[PDB]
């Protein structure tokens, strides 16, 4: 029973370390993903910024 | 000129440190200041400061005199540093008025850019073609044949 037991234990230890791994990824992919979107958004305030000039003039 | 030097010399280091940020942000190792203009006002926003977009137009145009990119951090850094806003509104307006009436030697409630190049060369200072033309041109930037107190207020509003 304990050796039997010792297997599935590291039958879900083996499960969890992949997921983990496979989040991380994720993690990094929508960390770049967000850098991406906070200059994309930096961008555009300009551009609000500049066009909000010229309607003044 | 030598206003450039000193403010050198008077190294701020509470701008100091936005300004080696700058440094490290752009060069990402053994960079030789390729002056990315988009980084330049990437970094002007982020630091705090507010460049106006034709002062970042300015940059952009007045950069990579070398013709390499390559920029020396001392000329850069004196650019970037008088392009950051180092002034106390130039005076106050009260003494504007009050220098304005010592300077009406005419009498005339105004005076003249003649007058004003009379008075400056009374200095006897150094006319070269930074100066003479422009003095006269943007003293009286209206044009009226002599500068109105508003016009001297906006020859050198905001300069010390």
């Amino acid at each position: 029973e304990a050796e039997k037991a010792a297997d599935e234990s590291e039958r879900g230890m083996k499960v969890i370390e992949s997921r983990a791994q496979k989040d991380e990824e994720k993690m990094e992919i929508q960390e770049i993903q967000l850098k991406e979107a906070k200059h994309i958004a930096e961008d555009a305030d300009r551009k609000y910024e500049e066009v909000a000039r010229k309607l003044v003039i | 000129d030598d206003i450039y030097k000193a403010a050198v010399e008077q190294l701020t280091e509470e701008q100091k440190n936005e300004f080696k940020a700058a440094f490290d942000i752009f060069v990402l190792g053994a960079e030789d200041g390729c002056i990315s203009t988009k980084e330049l006002g990437k970094v002007m926003r982020m630091l705090g400061q507010n460049p106006t977009p034709e002062e970042l137009q300015e940059m952009i145009d007045e950069v990579d005199e070398d013709g390499s990119g390559t920029v020396d951090f001392d000329e850069f850094l004196v650019m970037m540093v008088r392009c950051m806003k180092d002034d106390s509104k130039g005076k106050s307006e009260e003494e504007l008025s009050d220098l304005f009436r010592m300077f009406d030697k005419n009498a005339d409630g105004y005076i003249d850019l003649d007058e004003l190049k009379m008075m400056l060369q009374a200095t006897g200072e150094t006319i070269t073609e930074d100066d003479i033309e422009e003095l006269m041109k943007d003293g009286d930037k209206n044009n009226d044949g002599r500068i109105d107190y508003d016009e001297f207020l906006e020859f050198m509003k905001g300069v010390e």
